[PDB]
RNA sequence: AUCUGCUUUCUCA
RNA sequence: AACUGAGAAAGC
RNA sequence: AGUAGUAACAAG
């Protein structure tokens, strides 16, 4: 009986922070293909549509939305090919539909995929997908980021007078039917991102007596725009707009899907147990612990090689340091 | 019975309550700061921020993914016709020849 | 019960009397 | 097809395995073999559907001519599988086959769909013939209540509905003719005649009938509208922060209108009593109150019923008072009497002590039930007399039972011997009297057993009756059978021209119940009729918005800043007993903050609303002292003077005020010196800070000890966990 | 270079208000792979190590190694302990009875009445039951039917009485049979290379002790799609013999729980939220003035491992004190069966040669047939620790613990009884809690924090006395006002956690119309009671329609998507004049919004459909919906209410004999339903044979047809002849 | 005054 | 080789 | 190889 391969213990990789920063940034293209919705009649429906305008205009023009749509479409096509061609090697192009501010529609080809034998009788049975994806990033910049990828240099492109090298990242990845199905359903990452923020808007409305979506996003004559603690720049807390926070939460949910496995589930559960204690501390509830090191070990056993979990631990430590500073501010009372 | 057994129960059986202070909240997972460990590699199914999508303006007519990819490669004929593998990086157990 | 059923049967293609006794409740 | 079925049975018995299955298996065990399944069913239907849709022929056809109409291939698209494997295999088709049928297939009859799904068509009709008001953004307190999901015209218990369905659809194999088969004979016959010309599957018809009859009740969060026509739109009606005014279509039962009217009148009176000149405010609100889609005045005029609150509002509005009451199936009219309700630890027959509502004093009611009438005279927990008229036996029994329960006779309470639940599975308080009524309606034998029997009247007209509903030689004790303008005071007291109060605001039931219909208040101050949490949040939001002006007036003015409409509305949720003490305590604390340099803005906001009622100081002229100011409604509705509260918490670090779950910011209205300022000067009325925890003084002194201190006497006060201080008078 | 830190959202929004962000339920739930034997052996070892200090003996009935931690030495440390004290449990039950006078008597009366009116059909309400005749997992109905047939072979006809009591009497009598003969299923292996396994049903016979072990055997497997846990766990399924009495025990415990103010069961959803909110409000209002109230959010570690079926037997006897002796014995059976429960270790372990590229499956009976050095370190240690309790036939003796945990209600009763003490030694603290099966939320009111912690420590020790092990790692305490109970996060009120119901937002995968209705209703209910605002509700509608169109390939008719269904959809779009009435499945537009989420799609579009399309869609005889049988009834549902056969194909396995038996039963049931149309709606009762009922029904129908003139005289003669020969 | 038939999915335990 | 209990939803 | 993670798939 062969020893099980334990997930490796890896350190924080700076590329996860870069992924979070770039996926939250506003691009110029729309990938969401949200279908029509029946005409509004009730004032509740009109309020919902008005709020959706802001929320989607924030999320829709973000790189995370394009990545999510690419994942959804590719997993749909991959499941279709796997069931249609179980005993054939199929080329499944990595494709997406994008729309810019001008309404122009573009077909985006991010690469090709080879769908090997896919006699996926079981739900967890694995089909190997060989992905040849175009990119502009030079792997040598962050070699530690690309030990799984064979990268060639196939040409160049001119987004403008500038010249950008093009590389072909080749990786023999794999996936099962469950992963394909949940990829076809990655659109839910929108809802969890919207609801959390939408609730906040609703809260503000109850404090102001009127719909506060425009005030929260842009700020009206009576209310300044909502600003959230979005991140850090040179060790100083930075403030982002409401839409930036919405995009950050949407990116967090998209990464939950992309890097979601047992490690992330366990880390989420245990770190939530710890987050509740931190909140009790912030509320001056005088929380008492019984075995804190045991809870910490439960949290830490889930941090092995999931990039999102490792970066979440790093962000948790940073946020905990900031909360400790805030408590230091609170002590003088 | 309960009071009797509690009296004769070992004192070592305690819930060990401890008032929580911010100092007790050490950073979680210190090993991730260990530079002796490898950086967590990129293991996502597809490239998220490094993705390069070749763009092809459409005409409101989605024929097929195969034809879409063919047209997009035809627009960027320089990349399609590249038959010279300029290997930049290689995975240890991969076969750059077979991959190309 | 046996005597009652015997009397009912003695009392009894198209029989004049259908029997409701000597059968389960549901039937 | 009896002959064909017999031939099929013989054919099946020709098979030994089927023969033994039929012979050995009993009728009860059929239900087991009906579920026989050798291969376990898969457990990821979503994945299975996504997998099958990406295949050729996932759908299964039904053998017949209609399946033959589907072409094998349509424009190169193979709709259905080839038929070269007919032998004991089956047939399959693609979703493209379904689309082809919808495009070019035969045009069938839709009458069956209209009949079966008439419930959903009525739902659509209610939605379409409905009007929408305006969406209001503000706090909404939703209570989890067991409400009916969909409207019904005849709701019956599930077993009764099942028997009715069996009679309608399966008259032959229906079993024993039960009480339901008789009391619903008309409906059963009507449905049978209506369903006579139908070829729809009997099981589908049965489910249609149960949807039409069986009532689906679920626990849902509701806010002022529990009628099923509103529950079906609950998702759009309101949330935790917004409320959509909705007017459903279709006809509404007058019972819901009466219940909503009672709730509206009770809310109006509760909000008006604290107001100066309560009559004027009550009239003003009632003139702008709409029950679902009709004004409150019209509902009061057109409803021959209500309660004390409805009568008070009618008198205020000019309508005559209808001194009528409803106690379930029993309808009563107060001929004369007077009684003040109290909570009594009544001992029930099965050894249960309950805080039941007990009335006192002589009271006479013209009572009626079904088609029977009578006169009930009662006193505190006793039925003095009950003169009933001749009517049907069942109606007379119902009237007698309901009058016994209404009189709250001690024998009636002692007559409970069985399972009676006065608390729902969710811990919510069920009405004790109605539960007793429900128990005694069915298990009525013990009530008459314990009531006692005396000699039947021998008078000229009075003849008594017994449990058989006949003029027996012995009558029920206190029961006999016979064959034979107001003015309203400023304080909402109904007085006869003689000078006697007949009803008052204090006589209005304090119960706060959700309205059956949606009560709207077409006034700018429509939030003043909300629940405790809504009122608290709105009042504190008003304080925050006007915090600058309130604080400026407080520093400059002396007494004119304590009187506001918002605080008047907030007073309606402070109990009258503690309102004056709270006002005195809060005013003293605010004045002590102002006179000294200690001004905790959070404490000023917290205590300001309570400084509305006239102060009621202690006998020595010093204000009362409180740790928590308890507000009306719910155990968690209170304000902590020192600690945070579920309704009011302050975070100095972020200067964030969490009120009823909503976070406002005091950043901008604050002084940086306030954080360093001590909380000990804004906790006890007439107390300032002198130093830290002094061991010599002793242990922390409680409110009772603190109130008894002398001037200049130091003591230990624990502001909250981990924060002790030393205070002086 | 600003770096985005999502946790900084918590600097503004409190954790509970943003708790939904802490649930990664948009990702794939973890799935177990391969064998579950490792986890089963782990749970066996954990149970026995938590009960090892107890009394170890050998069962004279089965020969298995039994461990009894009850009444054992009190634990001297904080490790999971199964050494429950009978005196302490009985004292807790007496305290609860004093708190609730007559509660036990009423619960016992209700359970006994339900048992007296309960039928054997109640045993068909299970997903997968350990069928002892085939020693596998079979659907509960299949296992029950096979058990009944085997009992018939053994002259055990109590099931024929129609009640659960006689069938359970047969169950306990079968243990006394010297040998049990039953219908098993074997398979012939044909080499074609491929080893095709053709199964056939034969007759087998086993001894008394083997049958006893099988009846007491629990079949173990691995749970799939579990969320929130790093490591996979094992689950177990019982047989009919155990479930029969577990039903009654669970019903009694449920009757008890429904009348306990500190129980989170059987209430759920909004009812549970109301109960918990009321309890929290009461405990907040009952805080002594100036005192400190502290809430402990606590989880119990190794709940099933440490719970002892002997303690549950004691609880059953204490509860059913006033019941007739027959009911007391009936309720005692289930804890007795679970105290002698045997665990089937599963599929065994796979041993592989990497250089030779070979793998083989060593089954549990052959687990020790190879040197332990050929297993990995963890498996080697697990097998070494399992050996004393290992049974040569390939099972493990698991007398302690509640591996299956089928006593959720009874365990809740035990936890509440633990909560009922409320004080020890008249100290200055009072605790009252909320108790689900194992999760709990304690509330201790005292004069200061020190006394609150004293009370919490006393509660911990008392739970240890009752066999309950509060998890110090996962449990924490704060001031009353914030806590968590059964993943419900209370912060001055239960906040809305929108992520938990997120996984159900997708296409339910039943059929097009059913999935449409399910998605719309899920959106509606999440709006009602999960904090989903109108904007998020409309976005959810959009996303559901997108997923629906990409699942059923029913994109908008005017869209440019291409597919086998899409060509006909476009043809329908061109043909249709009232395009707004076309269903989404037929490429029609989506007219759903918030106001009409509660109206079915066809009803919503009924007045917008074209008459031609409406008639084609709502054809009473459309072939895509299963009909009942021309004489076939009219299927009212539309063409989209179709069914995809749930094809349970197994590679290299042609279950023709099993399918034949299933189809024989199906034919008999179909004929019976044709004779008795009410069978589908109302369950047909009767102790007589199905053939007798069908014959009498057909005779009456034929006589009525003859008298009424429906049937000809010659046809009536034919019917009478056929019935006579029947 | 609302309390006094099963199957499947999701969540929780 | 997808268990137990509870809740909601859908279908028969 | 890879997916994945305490044990599996990489067809039978
Ligand atoms: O829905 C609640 C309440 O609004 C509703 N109700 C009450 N009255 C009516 C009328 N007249 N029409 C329609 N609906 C009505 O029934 C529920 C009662 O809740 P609650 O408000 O708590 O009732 P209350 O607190 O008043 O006590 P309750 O015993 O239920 O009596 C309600 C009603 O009956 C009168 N009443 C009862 N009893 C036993 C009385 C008595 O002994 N003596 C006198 N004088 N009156 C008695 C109550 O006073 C109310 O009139
Ligand atoms: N029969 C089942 N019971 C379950 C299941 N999930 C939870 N539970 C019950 O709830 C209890 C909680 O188990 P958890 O899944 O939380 C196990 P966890 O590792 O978190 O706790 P410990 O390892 O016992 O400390 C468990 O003991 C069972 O009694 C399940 O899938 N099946
Ligand atoms: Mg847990
Ligand atoms: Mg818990």
């Amino acid at each position: 009986q062969e020893e099980p391969k334990i997930p490796n213990k890896c350190r924080v990789a700076a590329w996860v922070q870069t992924e979070m920063n770039l996926l939250s940034t506003l691009t110029s293209k729309r990938a969401l293909d949200l279908p029509e919705i029946g005409p509004d009649v009730a004032p509740v429906e009109h309020v919902g549509s008005e709020r959706r305008k802001y929320f989607v205009n924030e999320i829709n023009y973000c790189k995370a939305s394009t990545v999510m749509m690419k994942y959804v479409l590719f997993h749909t096509s991959l499941l279709n090919e796997s069931n249609a061609s179980m005993g054939k090697y199929k080329v499944i192009p990595i494709t997406n539909r994008v729309v810019n501010e001008k309404g122009e529609s573009f077909d985006m080809l991010y690469g090709l995929a080879v769908k090997g034998q896919s006699h996926l009788r079981g739900d967890t049975d694995v089909v190997t997908v060989v992905t040849f994806e175009f990119s502009s990033t030079d792997p040598r910049v962050d070699s530690g980021k690309w030990p799984k990828y064979t990268v060639f240099r196939i040409g160049s492109l001119f987004v403008s007078g500038r010249e950008k090298s093009v590389y072909l990242y080749c990786r023999v990845n794999g996936t099962n039917k469950i992963q394909m199905k949940w990829g076809m359903e990655a659109r839910r990452c929108l809802l969890q991102s919207m609801q959390q923020m939408e609730a906040i808007v609703e809260q503000e409305s109850s404090i102001q007596g009127y719909d506060m979506t425009k005030a929260c996003f842009k700020g009206d004559r009576v209310n300044s725009p909502k600003t959230f603690s979005i991140g850090t720049q040179e060790g100083k807390l930075v403030k982002g707009s409401f839409g930036k926070a919405l995009r950050v939460i949407f990116t967090k949910c998209l990464m939950h899907y992309v890097f979601g496995n047992a490690q992330l589930e366990g880390f989420s559960a245990e770190s939530r147990r710890l987050l509740l204690l931190i909140q009790a501390l912030k509320d001056r509830k005088g929380p008492w612990v019984f075995d804190l090191e045991g809870m910490y070990s439960g949290i830490e056993e889930c941090i092995s090689n999931n990039p999102w979990v490792i970066q979440s631990a790093y962000w948790f430590n940073e946020w905990l340091g900031f909360e400790k500073e805030g408590s230091k501010v609170l002590e003088s009372v | 019975a309960i009071e009797r057994n509690l009296a004769r129960m070992s004192p070592l059986v305690s819930v060990t309550p401890k008032k929580l202070t911010w100092e007790d909240l050490r950073p979680i997972g210190p090993h991730i700061y260990n530079h002796e460990l490898p950086e967590v590699p990129y293991n996502a199914f597809l490239l998220m921020s490094d993705e390069l999508g070749l763009a092809n303006m459409t005409e409101g007519k989605s024929k097929k993914p195969k034809t879409l990819a063919k047209e997009c490669l035809e627009k960027y004929s320089t990349l399609r016709d590249q038959t010279d593998p300029i290997l930049i990086m290689k995975s240890e157990k991969a076969n750059e020849n077979f991959l190309w | 019960i046996c005597v009652h059923l015997e009397v009912c049967y003695v009392i009894s293609l198209r029989p004049q009397y259908e029997v409701i006794e000597g059968m389960p409740r549901t039937i | 097809m009896t002959l064909a079925k017999i031939e099929l049975l013989k054919q099946l018995l020709r098979d030994n395995e089927a023969k033994t299955v039929l012979k050995q298996t009993t009728v009860d065990q059929y239900n087991i073999i009906r579920k026989f399944n050798t291969s376990r069913i898969e457990k990821n239907p979503s994945l299975r559907m996504k997998w099958a849709m990406c295949s050729n022929f996932p759908l299964a056809l039904t053998k017949g001519d209609m399946a033959n109409r589907i072409p094998l291939e349509y424009k190169g698209i193979q709709l259905k599988t080839n038929a070269e494997d007919i032998g004991t295999k089956g047939q399959m088709c693609s979703i493209a086959a379904v689309t082809w049928w919808n495009t070019y297939g035969p045009i069938g009859d839709t009458e069956g769909f209209e009949r079966v799904y008439e419930s959903f068509f009525l739902r659509k009709m209610r939605l379409d013939n409905a009007t929408w008001g305006r969406i209001t953004f503000g706090p909404v307190e939703r209570v989890r209540k067991r409400v009916l999901l969909n409207p019904l015209t005849k709701e019956m218990p599930p077993d009764e509905a099942s028997n009715v369905i069996m009679e309608i659809l399966f008259p032959k194999e229906a079993g024993i003719p039960r009480e339901s088969t008789w009391i619903h004979r008309e409906l059963i016959k009507e449905k049978r005649e209506k369903l006579k010309g139908t070829m729809i599957t009997p099981i589908v018809l049965a489910y249609m009938l149960e949807r039409e009859l069986v009532a689906r009740r679920r626990f849902l969060p509701v806010a002022g509208a529990t009628s099923a026509e509103f529950i079906e739109m609950l998702h759009c009606l309101q949330g935790e922060n917004w409320r959509q005014i909705y007017h459903p279509g279709g006809n509404k039962l007058t019972e819901s209108r009466s219940q909503s009217m009672i709730v509206a009148c009770r809310k109006i009176i509760r909000r008006s009593i604290v107001a100066s000149n309560p009559l004027e405010l009550a009239v003003e609100i009632a003139n702008k109150t709409v029950i679902d889609t009709e004004p409150l005045k019209s509902c009061l005029a057109a409803i021959d019923g209500g309660d004390v609150a409805c009568d008070i509002i009618r008198a205020a509005l000019g309508l005559k008072i209808r001194q009528r009451q409803r106690f379930g199936r029993l309808e009563l009219k107060r001929i004369s009497g007077r009684g003040f309700k109290n909570d009594e630890e009544i001992l029930i027959g099965n050894g249960t002590i309950q805080k039941i509502g007990i009335w006192d004093g002589e009271e006479e009611f013209h009572v009626r039930c079904g088609e029977c009438r009578g006169i009930l005279k009662k006193s505190k927990m006793k039925l003095e007399k009950l003169l009933i008229n001749s009517a049907k036996k069942e109606d007379m029994r119902d009237l007698i039972i309901l009058c016994m329960v209404f009189s709250q006779d001690t024998r009636m309470f002692q007559g409970v011997r069985g399972e009676i639940n006065f608390l729902n599975r969710a811990g919510q308080l069920l009405s004790p009297m109605y539960q007793l009524q429900r128990y005694f309606l069915n298990r009525s034998n013990d009530l008459f057993d314990q009531w006692g029997y005396e000699e039947s009247p021998k008078a000229s007209e009075l003849h008594g009756i017994n449990e058989s509903m006949n003029a027996s030689d012995y009558t029920l004790k206190g029961v006999v059978v016979t064959r034979n303008k107001v003015s309203i005071t400023k304080n909402l007291s109904l007085i006869k021209r003689t000078g006697e109060v007949i009803m008052g605001a204090n006589d209005v039931s304090e119960l706060e119940s959700q309205a059956q219909l949606m009560i709207t208040y077409d006034t700018p101050k429509m939030w003043e009729m909300g629940t405790t949490k809504e009122l608290v949040q709105n009042t504190y939001q008003w304080v925050l918005k006007n915090l600058v002006t309130l604080k400026a007036q407080f520093l400059l003015g002396k007494e004119d800043m304590f009187q506001w409409d918002a605080f008047e509305a907030f007073e309606s949720i402070i109990p009258q007993k503690m309102a004056g003490q709270y006002s005195g305590f809060a005013r003293a604390v605010l004045k002590q903050m102002r006179d000294q340099e200690v001004m905790k803005t959070d404490q000023f906001i917290k205590l300001l609303p309570f400084c509305f009622s006239p102060p009621k100081l202690r006998s020595n002229g010093e204000p009362y002292q409180f740790l928590k100011l308890v507000l009306k409604g719910g155990g968690e509705n209170f304000i902590e003077v020192r600690k945070g509260s579920p309704l009011f918490s302050y975070n100095p670090q972020t200067e964030v005020l969490t009120i009823c779950g909503r976070m406002m910011s005091l950043k901008g209205k604050i002084e940086d010196e306030e954080r360093n300022r001590s909380m000990g000067n804004a906790v006890l009325a007439g107390f300032l800070v002198s130093g830290k925890y002094d061991p010599d003084l002793g242990d922390f002194k409680t409110i009772e000890e603190l109130e008894k201190l002398k001037p200049g006497e130091k003591a230990n006060i624990l502001l909250y966990q981990g924060k002790p201080v030393k205070v002086v008078k | 270079g600003m770096n985005i830190n999502p946790y900084f959202l918590f600097i503004d929004v409190p954790i509970q208000a943003a708790i939904s962000t802490t649930f990664p339920y948009t990702g794939v739930p973890p799935y177990s792979h391969g064998t579950g034997t490792g986890y089963t052996i782990d749970t066996v070892i954990r149970t026995h190590e938590y009960s090892n200090k107890g009394k170890q003996y050998i069962s004279d009935v089965t020969g298995c190694t039994m461990v009894d931690p009850t009444n054992g030495p009190l634990p001297e440390d904080n490790e999971p302990s199964a050494y429950a004290q009978l005196d302490c449990v009985l004292e807790a039950l007496d305290r609860m009875d004093e708190e609730h006078p007559g509660l036990f008597q009423a619960a016992s009366q209700n359970a006994m009445e339900t048992l007296m009116v309960t039928t054997v059909d109640k045993l068909t309400q299970g997903r997968q039951t350990f069928d002892w005749t085939v020693c596998r997992n079979q659907p509960a109905a299949t296992a029950l039917n096979t058990t009944i047939t085997s009992f018939r072979l053994n002259d055990l006809n109590g099931a024929d009485k129609g009640g659960l009591i006689p069938f359970c009497q047969d169950i306990i009598d079968s243990l006394d049979r010297p040998e049990m003969t039953f219908f098993s299923v074997k398979n012939i292996k044909k080499k074609l290379f491929l080893i095709k396994r053709i199964p056939m049903k034969v007759k087998d016979k086993i001894t008394k002790v083997e049958y006893i072990k099988r009846a007491l055997s629990l079949n173990t497997m691995t749970k799939d799609a579990e969320r929130g846990k790093l490591k996979r766990r094992a689950i177990a399924t019982a047989g009919i013999q155990i479930r029969g009495f577990v039903l009654v025990v669970e019903n009694l415990a449920k009757n008890i729980c429904e009348n306990l103010e500190q129980s989170g069961l059987p209430v759920g959803g909004n009812e549970k939220k109301a109960k918990l909110s009321n309890a929290v409000a009461k405990m907040l209002s009952n805080c002594p003035p100036g005192g400190i109230s502290m809430t402990v959010t606590g989880d119990n570690t190794k709940w099933n491992e440490c719970l002892n079926p002997r303690i549950f037997l004691a609880m059953t006897e204490r509860i059913t004190r006033d019941s007739p002796i027959w009911f007391r014995d009936f309720c005692s059976i289930a804890p007795v069966l679970f105290s002698n429960k045997i665990a089937r270790l599963g599929k065994g372990f796979m041993i592989t040669s990497k250089t030779k590229r070979l793998k083989a499956q060593i089954p549990c009976p052959d687990l020790f047939s190879i040197p332990l050095e050929r297993y990995n370190e963890e498996t080697r240690a697990k097998l070494k620790k399992l050996k004393p309790f290992f049974n040569e036939e390939g099972t493990a003796s698991l007398s302690p613990g509640m591996m299956m945990g089928m006593f959720n209600m009874l365990s809740t009763v035990l936890g509440v009884a633990a909560l009922g003490i409320k004080n020890i030694g008249n100290k200055e603290y009072l605790w009252d809690g909320l108790q689900s099966s194992d999760d709990f939320a304690l509330f201790v009111n005292a004069k200061d924090e020190e006394t609150c912690m004293e009370g919490i420590n006393d509660f911990y020790r008392t739970c240890k006395l009752l066999g309950i092990n509060m998890s110090k790692k996962k449990s924490y305490c704060n001031e009353t006002g914030m806590f968590e109970f059964t993943s419900m996060f209370y912060r001055d009120g239960f906040v809305s956690n929108f992520a938990m119901e997120l996984p159900s937002f997708g296409v339910a995968g039943v059929n097009e119309s059913a999935d449409m209705a399910i998605g719309m209703t899920i959106i509606k209910n999440n709006m009602i009671n999960n904090g989903m605002g109108p904007a998020t509700a409309q976005t959810a509608i959009q996303l559901f329609i997108a997923d629906y169109r990409y699942t059923y390939k029913c994109h908008r008719g005017d869209s440019k998507v291409e597919g086998k269904r899409m060509k006909i959809i476009k043809e329908l779009w061109e043909n249709t004049k009232g395009r707004d009435g076309l269903l989404v499945a037929d490429g029609g537009p989506n007219i759903y919004n918030l106001r009409n989420l509660h109206i079915p799609e066809i009803v919503l579009k009924y007045n917008l459909m074209d008459p031609e399309y409406k008639g084609r869609l709502l054809h009473p005889q459309n072939p895509f919906v299963g009909h009942l049988s021309k004489m076939d009834y009219d299927a009212v549902s539309g063409t989209h209410s179709w069914r995809t056969k749930r094809n349970r194909s197994i590679l290299n396995t042609d279950q023709r004999n099993m399918i034949l038996e299933e189809q024989c039963y199906a034919k008999c049931c179909n004929l019976f339903e044709a004779c008795f149309n009410s069978a589908s709606y109302r369950k047909p009762v009767g102790q007589h044979s199905m053939l007798e009922a069908m014959a009498h029904r057909l005779r009456m129908d034929a006589r009525l047809d003859y008298e009424s003139g429906r049937m000809s005289k010659d046809d009536f003669e034919k019917a009478m002849a056929h019935l006579g020969e029947i």
